[PDB]
DNA sequence: GGCCGCCACTGGCCACTGGAGAATCCCGGTGCCGAGGCCGCTCAATTGGTCGTAGACAGCTCTAGCACCGCTTAAACGCACGTACGCGCTGTCCCCCGCGTTTTAACCGCCAAGGGGATTACTCCCTAGTCTCCAGGCACGTGTCACATATATACATCCTGTGCATGTAAGTGCATG
DNA sequence: CATGCACTTACATGCACAGGATGTATATATGTGACACGTGCCTGGAGACTAGGGAGTAATCCCCTTGGCGGTTAAAACGCGGGGGACAGCGCGTACGTGCGTTTAAGCGGTGCTAGAGCTGTCTACGACCAATTGAGCGGCCTCGGCACCGGGATTCTCCAGTGGCCAGTGGCGGCC
């Protein structure tokens, strides 16, 4: 039913998968859990706004389109899911 | 002859001698309490403008502007402000 | 032969401004009708917000020993609240100039 | 003797190929996870588009990836290669977050 | 050809006497003026500085290694 | 007596539906009244902004050998533009990857 | 069958045939075309709502919109797109 | 009327004021020209805005409404002139 | 001998000034002047509010202020104490100008 | 005869290079599933008329900006001398990626189930709109005290001379070679 | 007698403290205009009443979402190691900081003008509203060929071993003192 550690899912070799996509040649040990920590606040920002979008929609099911609301209205809009 | 012009004057005058009956305010700070004021407005206004929008209403109801609130304004402002608007709509409803 | 004339501000008890707030979102061109509701929770919004931050602006005209609101007191008031510098992290205020801040290694020694 | 290539080649080699790349690099169910598990501390029990996960994987792994370019910036502005958190600090702090 | 670095690294911390040590930059500088190839034989004069060190005709001052002020011995 | 119903798009020589985001206009509260023109060249400037985004992405398909155009391609065609770049500087693509950039001192000797 | 759900495949896919009778177009690219355009589409009706109420016009015509995309499009875009809407605006003039 | 070099009547000791109102330490001195040529750009973007508002208003004289809707185009809000 | 601080001082006091001042940096006259120039380049014969002028000032200050705190940071992060223009060419970049 | 300077012998160190190995790019081939084209439907763009009004212009007004001028210091510039700071170099130590191995859970993929998204109908609560009437907030005028400014002390603090804690080197008396 | 050593004693260096000087605070005196407060008004907002229509609600169903079960391997994780990088130390030269003298030009008061913002009447172009209608565009199907995956060869990149040049360590000899 509840879920205690997800954080941990998103992985040292995932981050670094990503560094190499960010141009990062060289990544500190440190790195990682200050990731976890960016990337938990980002996601956190965008789905309480995509929980208040959805229960303004009556919904108990997220939709992907209260998705692109919610990144479009903290300047982040993505193009691919509109509609 | 002047035309009149609106302004949020008497509005914060009496709220600020409310809050601090002892306290004056300079009138550039009045202005920036204007644009304040304005800016919020035009913010919640196009928020609500959008979803109702997005559920296809085109009625906007207290639900919208307090969902609003909870998406522009974070955490204990908002939560305060539906408290005292969710008094004030229960005193309307009562009035 | 009519009913006296009694503000709906009163009616919610409120002090902001109903009728024109009213005036100004159904002119505003949001949505083709509102609720009623909605400008009085508007308002009501509003005028808290504005109690609250004259209630700071006033803690820091005080503390400098200063009977009127300056916008030196508002920039201070807005921008040592960590909530409010999230409110308005882009906003600029005239005259307003910004937090008295140092960095620790350009102090001596 | 077995090969072993010197250190960061492998590393550039990982950069032009991810560069290369289009595809997602985190996870999907593991993120899947994460995404209910922080739902839940908003709203209990609610459902998922999966279409909503994936647009959340775009964005997140976008947001991550910018931030790694501000950091190597950061990085190389400080006249080195390698990044630190105080990098990823101070790149927060000058987008204003 | 010539004589090799060590006699001209002699005559560069001997040109001075200052105080304090001279520094493998003010060397460098005092080599550049005598004429030497320093930019191609940084590492021969790390060496020749630190195998001259080693016998302990010259001493560091401050410094480790090739870093900081160097300076003659007592004799 | 009806005469043939010709098109708005067809009269201005459009691809994009006058009439449809004509509708959106009316409909999307921007204001009660719309001029006749004004959706006309709204959907001319449209169809400027899409050829130019779909020409690049045809080059950039063709640059990759491809025949049917790639989110890839998108990405690769909006960002190697300085002008669209800037207008879309905060807008991601879904699966556009990134650009190939190495820093020179990133780079070995 | 479904209720209708709007899209713009037809007019972008003759749009890419203008410029393109070669090459093809993948659907998930398609659906970035209808965000994109879909984006543009309300920056502009929000800027031309914008300088409207600026000016205090109740009817939204084609002059401001040549002032918003003379203001978000940056240079020659800008230039080439008041041109191109120009000649659109001057043919269905002429009917 | 015709001006010049205005750019250079941003002197040097009020950029050197508005780097200690930002607790700027030391000051480069190729610093100077660098700011001016962004301050410029800066500038000519927000005038260039101002400027197609003008023209748009039908006016040729420029009104500080202008600037601060200019401003709030920027996300570079301004407060205390009307707005 | 005469007088004389070190290094630093009168820049601590000076900050110490005008972050507790709001009084304007630039010589308003000059400030006039360098807009009329810009704006008659775009369109001619261009009248000023001088109240529009003030307020292209404050906005002038504030994004040029906000650039040398990002400065600031991005030279303690390089362990200086002396700015560089790429400094601020980094500020602008990682911003996104 | 001995000792030192110079010339010659020799080994160690650094860069240059070729080649091997491995990752990658490039070349068909082929099955397969989105692309796109056809086809049937439907709803919304069109067409046409009307009514009412939105804004463009004529005209007029007064006002704010623009320029000029004339003093009048503030600061901008400029030079000079000095420190402290970027920064270049190097030593050193440790951190983190390359690589190989083990585990593991993610993912396909397959299937069950059911839940709520969504759609349709129905009826009604509200609210947009109209007319009447009236008081609220803003323009207008005024007055008056909070604050700006000036000036005189008073302390803070920062630099610097210098007074004490600590390293160093030399002189010389004394013991002894 | 002489000579080296050790002990004593003068010299020198760096850290700590008093003291001055100047900047900043801080206390008292004085005007003033800016904020605040009474006043006329009209205009925008409330009062009464209605139409109707967007919205709340009931029903359903099916499709999408959740839940679960097996195989498999890529994916993560773990360990070794060893190089590359961070970073501290040190110094150095320079380039701003600071300080003092000058010019000027920024700034303030006062004058004068008029473009130009802006208000008001007209009225006309234009667009919303409404009824019919259709055809264009959208939902669904179906086929295919472009392309993703697979498999094979060439290519390129890299890294490290072999090699020659370059330099310094070493030895030996002649010549002079």
């Amino acid at each position: 039913k509840v879920l205690r550690d997800n954080i941990q899912g998103i992985t040292k070799p995932a981050i670094r998968r990503l560094a190499r996509r960010g141009g990062v040649k060289r990544i500190s040990g440190l790195i990682y859990e200050e990731t976890r920590g960016v990337l938990k606040v980002f996601l956190e920002n965008v789905i309480r706004d995509a929980v208040t979008y959805t229960e303004h929609a009556k919904r108990k099911t997220v939709t992907a389109m209260d998705v692109v609301y919610a990144l479009k209205r903290q300047g982040r809009t993505l193009y691919g899911f509109g509609g | 002859k002047r035309s009149r012009k609106e302004s949020y004057s008497v509005y914060v005058y009496k709220v600020l001698k409310q809050v601090h009956p002892d306290t004056g305010i300079s009138s550039k700070a009045m202005g920036i309490m204007n644009s304040f004021v304005n800016d919020i407005f035009e913010r919640i206004a196009g928020e609500a403008s959008r979803l109702a929008h997005y559920n296809k209403r085109s009625t906007i109801t207290s639900r919208e502007i307090q969902t609003a609130v909870r998406l522009l304004l974070p955490g204990e402002l908002a939560k305060h402000a539906v408290s005292e608007g969710t008094k004030a709509v229960t005193k309307y409803t009562s009035a | 032969a009519r009913a006296k004339a009694k503000t709906r501000s009163s009616r919610a008890g409120l002090q902001f401004p109903v009728g024109r707030v009213h005036r100004l979102l159904r002119k505003g061109n949001y949505s083709e009708r509102v609720g009623a509701g909605a400008p009085v929770y508007l308002a009501a919004v509003l005028e808290y917000l504005t109690a609250e931050i004259l209630e700071l602006a006033g803690n820091a005209a005080r503390d400098n020993k200063k009977t009127r609101i300056i916008p030196r007191h508002l920039q201070l008031a807005i921008r040592n609240d960590e909530e409010l510098n999230k409110l308005l992290g882009r906003v600029t205020i005239a005259q307003g100039g910004v937090l008295p801040n140092i960095q620790a290694v350009l102090l001596p020694k | 003797k077995p090969h072993r290539y010197r250190p960061g080649t492998v590393a550039l080699r990982e950069i032009r190929r991810y560069q290369k790349s289009t595809e997602l690099l985190i996870r999907k169910l593991p993120f899947q996870r994460l995404v209910r598990e922080i739902a839940q501390d908003f709203k209990t029990d609610l459902r998922f588009q999966s279409s909503a996960v994936m647009a959340l994987q775009e964005a997140s792994e976008a947001y991550l990836v910018g931030l790694f370019e501000d950091t190597n910036l950061a990085a190389i502005h400080a006249k080195r290669v390698t990044i630190m958190p105080k990098d990823i600090q101070l790149a927060r702090r000058i987008r204003g977050e | 050809s010539g004589p090799p670095v060590s006699e001209l690294i002699t005559k560069a911390v001997a040109a001075s006497k200052e105080r304090s040590g001279v520094s493998l930059a003010a060397l460098k500088k005092a080599l550049a003026a005598a004429g030497y190839d320093v930019e191609k034989n940084n590492s021969r004069i790390k060496l020749g500085l630190k195998s001259l060190v080693s016998k302990g005709t010259l001493v560091q001052t401050k410094g480790t290694g090739a870093s900081g002020s160097f300076k003659l011995n007592k004799k």
